[PDB]
């Protein structure tokens, strides 16, 4: 019983991915036609029809409407799709705030089992990140207590369309540090290697990575709903990823991304996906944990897995002594494993496998991407460049410094806790 | 009688295999009816069992957890018919705080269940309980039914089967030291018998000596399941020895807190070399000179007592064991179910108390100890008003297991 | 023999479900002719139906109300025959004073059919008058029925099944408190046996224990139908020991002004053999009707007497030594000052039974005060600004003054001083 | 059996729409041939042919001749149909309203079991607010034990038709309060924007939001049309409501409206239908319920809905707080229920729908709109504007005195009655 929030172009992308792989996964009609498990995702109407707990907000109608005129157009409910960070979070974000939660409180009056949020987005759109900043204070002041994961995307340091970035950031990161759960970053730049690398795309389409990520996001939550030998609900991993109320941005992964060809070139042992996973190479962020240490993880498989095979493959493989956890952390991993097997949306890239994971290991180098994010920030406030932008809209250098602050004060958390 | 109090989905599972088990020995049908060839079966069925008017047996189980996906799986399967509806509870809608808060909120509807199902049994003698000790359903859960059912039935044995986190891997939970030193207190403070279980040890035999390179919780629970009805066949099949639970626990705890035990089972012959593999710290499930305490064997189908005597005699010239030097074993019989397969000519299980236990405790102790120093994961723990002011009850549940071991420690010497 | 006064479209289902019931019960076909196997019938039919000149059977049942819907419905259901036309009323076209004028405007009528129904039967028993304590129709008509039956038939027992407003909600009707007041206050005047029933608790028990998600009015009516006719067929149903609801209720009713009981019995209207009842024993099933959560109502607050009757195979000696274990947990407790009972009755002969022992209570428990300490607080709520008064003031009965309900007011009032009392020597 | 009758433009199309939607209810043809309820509202005279107890008027004979020559010609009695706020009632009304009466009386003999009359006029045509006056007025004097229901349309608070609607609202209800028995105002700029924000339309036209009004009154009048397992009628409805006499003008409501594409894609969930009725921008009248105390409330559902299931869903929307009610009465609803559904009218504005309520409640917002009434009457009387075209039909300022001092003293009251 989670609702599905998205923000931005890449929130709204991401979920018509998820979406579709909920709806192949499931066995439904493009118009949620069935030819319990779903029954947290999609509720059912008198008929034989379902509808997406989905919540999709932009400022900008055209990704709006180009999904209503999709394949997927009528399996939304009409209503659902309602259409620089100081613009987005003060001036107009505002002015749609009241009519987001009131359809947000008819969604989730339908419900009675409650659980938290799925919220969708990414640091790149100003408007999305100062709406989703926004958004997300109102429903913490609004909903007492549940939890309120977050599938964000983390942008590069060096590869991307860095013009305005560093401000949405600092500004979003302090928003969202005030009174998030836990944000799970990406990185585009990780994923174009890793599609590059091992699954052997030339030029990966933005849908591509939609679509790799919506399969994470599907790893993780569907092995959230579907019944296994070894289950887990949201506050179990809101409890087991967060050491300290600051510290809750673990990175992501995934070990199999073998195209269909190579798919025969291998047995699928658990231990070589667990090495894959730890492989520093095929996580999705930038970063080297060699100079860090791995505070805590949770481990979801899906599909024939045997929970004493993975037991031999993580011992294997944290024997390895290149892996350096603290001295503070005897016991820091949560195992999941679900009866049904990963799905492969037909045509798509990726190829079939028997088997699964996807990891949740919080880290500490992601205090270094810190660093140097805010190096960047003081070095393009130094000028105070195309700034007024932000001082028009209702902001000033106050909240500049009293977020530099606090993220400083944030970094200084990250090396104690690296000591 | 009895009554079986199974939380988390380790105590669901636990519990559906436990019956299967069961159903399977005293030739019960799926459904609940009774085989024919069964019509005139001489085995008691009392002990966890109660025929209804439509002549099937409603398993004397109550179901409970924090979430609907296990018990929602069970009742989906074959064996689903069978339990009774009224018993099973689902919470409408993962931290030891929170499942004792939990606990308190729905004492009410629990305690009615408990109290029908023991007013409908004359001979009750005590209480068995299946959970896992890492994941905070089962943790708090127990420990809350344990607080009150201490509180509420002082003369009813409470008897529980634990399973303790995998340790040389990591713990399959972060917060899992948290959740075993408070559910090991409580235990302490009111448990009456354990039998402390570990997945390490115990997917270890399984893959070295089942010969099954693939075990998934089917076979491990099925293996407990196993040890479970192997302890209760004498008093379910009665004999002339031994004919009670009371005589079991008496047989073995030497002192109020001094109770814990370990297990295994070989057949998984001679009475002697059965016995004889039921010593080594191989076959003991779980995983200086640290000694016994209490042996007991239990053997099935057809046995000498001479040979239990020379045998006996034979190995106690060999010292394999330790005794406690400052004080002073047992061998019982019984005999196999008229139904499954004798594929075994002679079988043994041993449940001991040795003082080597001390050392998970001492594991566990050094755990929350390292957490403690620096107060890692205690930010929801907060949350619960249980913990909302401080967390006292984590020191003297910490002091609590100091004070046990140095017990422990003091009865290994004279 | 005895009579039933149904009133409102409350009164006229329930009754409706009654004479449903209990025809199955007795094997009657729908449109009031006895089926063939039944020729032998062993239970005595003629404590509610009578042999008709035709030969048919029909129930000794009254109709009432001011508005054509409900009893035109019933009229076209399938078993209208069962029915006698002429044992039927309608008004020629909510507030308890209208009620009470229509009483007044056609005592005639009413009286005719009721002595008609009466002067027949040999050796009449009382009055059961099956109602709702909160529509207007049935408030103020079933207070001056009461009031004129008792003024007629001093010798005579009169039975009511109240159906109080919800607690839980407010109140399905807006100047409910005003109804329940004025027709409590005739029924604790005049009233000799009570059964009082509150829509929370009905629909409380229809959603937890027969987990069906919209059972309400049909199931909530199959309940209290089956409640009613359990009492009614370990009256009807011959046997050595009970054979009179007099001697039966006296049980119950240590004085007249005292006369509200307490019900409970085991849900089992769903035939959900699985769901419904695994398993069953006098002991467990006595146990359960102690519960709150089996009743049908919403300061060491005790019992004062309790009557239960149990069907099917039973072993007396299982039954008293059950008791001891009751009275050694001490779950429940009696008046002090004080010095219980229970029968045992048959089953309908060819009514398949899914069970072997079940049991309905009745209890008069002091703890029943609240509901009259609520309703006094709501009437003085309504008293302190004085609203919702206008519709009174076209009515004659208090077109002059309200001393009537003033008086009510301080006669409930005396009644829960009397209830909290009791307890107290 | 109740009879009906319809005063001003507004009147007269709110009938037909009524009309139109009850014979579709019983499926009787423009003629009144079907291919009890029936009777409830319809005449059957010695043939089959049916005849409904209708009377409408207008001085303005379009309205009459076109509806005489409209598609439903052939239903109504030819005599049926009878062809400034002063002139409305003294000067013109007082000519032919005899002739009213005497067919009144005709069609209200003719019934057996009256109970009382439907009144359908407006509150700012001169015309119709002066000749309902009158002919309540008569009616009361003539027929005093019968019940008297109003169903106008109070001025929107920003949108006026005409200019002298606060003339001849304060006339009309200064005439009125004491005789109106419960008079359900509904504002149509409520339903300009329900509509628009419901059922998706672009240009509101006035046939669309007549329809809806019929809707509603069909709503109201289905508890009596047809069989229910909880059942009222006209007493129920003008004693439960009148906690005074003075205060008897309750809103109006009807939340399930969607249009057949939005028809699917949810369950129609009875407690999220009632939270609807409740929520103050679903409400059917331009005046902030947040502001104002629900003294009562009465709700007449039909269709299948189910005493459980509305028990829980009223249980649900009182543990909210945002709604209050006054201190004095702690119960107040009056529910109601109907198997009948509602019947959608072909190629109409609504869907079809299988549960349906329509909530129906007194507040004291109205006191606000009341005092924004008067202060625009305060303006217009600061010119004594065009008062000319009223001096001469036998009025007075006096009578302006009066009715003024008669809505503070109103005002007054409700002020006494939050309290
Ligand atoms: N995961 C993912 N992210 C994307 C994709 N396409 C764009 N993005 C990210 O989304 C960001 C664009 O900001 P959104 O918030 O997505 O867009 P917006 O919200 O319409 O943008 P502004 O109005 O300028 O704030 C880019 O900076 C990318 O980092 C995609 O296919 N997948
Ligand atoms: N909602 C709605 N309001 C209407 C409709 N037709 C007329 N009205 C309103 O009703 C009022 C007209 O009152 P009538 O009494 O019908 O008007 P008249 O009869 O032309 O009145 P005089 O000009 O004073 O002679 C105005 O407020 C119109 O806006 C309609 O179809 N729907
Ligand atoms: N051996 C074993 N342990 C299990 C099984 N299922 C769950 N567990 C254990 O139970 C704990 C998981 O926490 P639990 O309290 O069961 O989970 P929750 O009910 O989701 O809070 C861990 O110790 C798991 O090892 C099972 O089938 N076998
Ligand atoms: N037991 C029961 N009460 C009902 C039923 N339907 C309505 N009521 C309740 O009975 C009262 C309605 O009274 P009614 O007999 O309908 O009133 P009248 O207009 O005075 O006849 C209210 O308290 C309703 O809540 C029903 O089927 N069964
Ligand atoms: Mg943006
Ligand atoms: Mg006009």
């Amino acid at each position: 019983e989670c609702i599905s929030i998205h923000v931005g172009q890449a929130g709204v992308q991401i979920g018509n991915a998820c979406w579709e792989l909920y709806c192949l996964e499931h066995g439904i009609q493009p118009d949620g036609q069935m030819p319990d498990s779903f029954n947290t995702f999609f509720s059912e109407t008198g008929a034989g029809k379902h509808v997406p707990r989905a919540v999709f907000v932009d400022l900008e109608p055209t990704v709006i409407d180009e999904v209503r005129t999709g394949t997927y157009r009528q399996l939304f409910h009409p209503e659902q799709l309602i259409t620089n960070y100081a613009r987005g979070h003060y001036t107009i974000g505002k002015e749609i705030i009241d009519l987001v939660l009131d359809r947000i409180r008819k969604l989730a009056d339908q419900c009675t089992g409650l659980q938290g949020f799925l919220v969708f987005h990414s640091f790149g759109g100003g408007t999305g990140s100062g709406f989703t900043s926004l958004l997300m204070e109102r429903l913490s002041v609004d909903y007492g207590k549940k939890s309120k994961l977050e599938f964000s995307i983390y942008p590069a340091p060096q590869v991307s369309t860095a013009v305005v970035e560093p401000y949405n950031s600092i500004l979003t990161t302090h928003t969202t540090l005030e009174h998030s759960d836990c944000a799970f970053m990406v990185d585009n730049e990780a994923i174009y290697d890793i599609c590059r690398r091992n699954l052997d795309i030339e030029r990966p389409t933005y849908t591509n990575l939609n679509r790799l990520i919506s399969q994470i996001v599907s790893s993780i939550t569907a092995s959230l709903r579907f019944d296994g030998a070894l289950n887990v609900d949201l506050t179990d991993f809101q409890t087991n990823l967060v050491p300290y109320p600051r510290i809750h941005f673990p990175l992501a992964t995934y070990a199999p991304v073998i195209s269909a060809e190579k798919a025969y070139h291998e047995q699928l042992s658990v231990a070589e996906i667990t090495n894959a996973c730890f492989e520093p190479a095929n996580q999705m962020v930038k970063c080297d944990p060699r100079h860090g240490k791995y505070m805590a993880c949770c481990l979801l498989y899906r599909g024939d897995v045997v929970p004493k095979d993975v037991n031999a493959a993580i011992a294997t493989i944290k024997t390895k002594r290149s892996i350096q956890f603290v001295d503070w952390c005897p016991t820091g991993f949560k195992v999941g494993i679900n009866y049904q097997p990963p799905t492969v949306v037909p045509g798509g890239d990726l190829a079939k496998v028997q088997r699964a994971v996807c990891m949740l290991s919080n880290t500490t180098a992601i205090a270094e991407a810190w660093a140097r994010l805010d190096h960047k920030f003081d070095l393009m406030y130094a000028k105070r460049a195309f700034v007024h932008w932000y001082v028009g809209e209702g902001m000033e250098e106050g909240e500049f410094s009293e977020a530099r602050e606090d993220m400083a004060a944030l970094e200084k958390d990250y090396e104690e806790v690296g000591v | 009688e009895i009554i079986t109090l199974q939380l988390g989905q380790c105590g669901n599972q636990i519990g559906f295999e436990f019956w299967k088990q069961l159903c399977a020995e005293h030739g019960i049908s799926p459904e609940g009816i009774v085989e024919e060839f069964a019509t005139e079966g001489t085995d008691r069925k009392d002990v966890f069992f109660y025929q209804a008017d439509d002549e099937h047996y409603i398993p004397r189980a109550v179901l409970l957890d924090l979430e609907p996906r296990v018990i929602h799986s069970i009742l989906n399967s074959p064996y689903a018919k069978l339990y009774n509806p009224e018993n099973i509870y689902l919470s409408e809608h993962n931290n030891w705080a929170s499942g004792f808060s939990q606990g308190e909120k729905i004492h009410e509807d629990i305690f009615d269940i408990i109290d029908r199902e023991a007013d409908g049994s004359d001979s009750l003698e005590g209480f068995v309980l299946c959970h896992s000790i890492a994941g905070g359903t089962g943790s708090g859960l127990g420990s809350y039914l344990l607080e009150r059912l201490n509180d509420r039935y002082p003369k009813k044995l409470v008897q529980t089967y634990s399973v303790f986190p995998n340790q040389d891997e990591m713990s399959d939970v972060v917060v899992q030291p948290y959740n075993s030193l408070l559910t090991l207190k409580r235990l302490t403070q009111n448990a009456d018998c354990v039998v402390v279980l570990d997945n390490t040890a115990l997917n270890r035999i399984a893959t070295d000596r089942l010969h099954i390179q693939n075990p998934s919780f089917s076979q491990i629970n099925q293996l407990v399941s196993t040890i479970m009805s192997a302890s209760t066949t004498t008093l379910r099949y009665p004999g002339y020895m031994n004919n009670d639970l009371i005589g079991l626990i008496a047989s073995l705890i030497p002192t109020p807190r001094l109770h814990f035990l370990m297990t295994g089972y070989t057949p998984l012959t001679t009475v002697l070399d059965v016995m004889r593999r039921l010593l080594q710290p191989k076959n003991v499930m779980v995983s200086t000179n640290h000694c016994y305490i209490a042996i007991l064997n239990i053997i099935q189908g057809e046995v000498d007592p001479t040979q239990v005597h020379k045998s006996l005699q034979r190995i106690r010239e060999r010292k394999l064991a330790n005794f406690i030097p400052w004080g002073p074993i047992q061998v019982a019989l019984s005999r196999k179910s008229p139904y499954l397969p004798s594929a075994h000519r002679v079988s043994g299980l041993m449940m001991a108390n040795h003082t080597s236990i001390s050392s998970l405790f001492e594991r566990t102790c050094r755990q929350y100890d390292k957490l403690r120093k620096r107060e890692a994961f205690l930010e929801q723990f907060r949350k619960e008003d249980m913990f909302k002011d401080n967390f006292d009850e984590m020191d003297t549940s910490r002091e609590i297991v100091q004070q046990l071991i140095d017990e422990y420690h003091a009865a290994t010497r004279p």
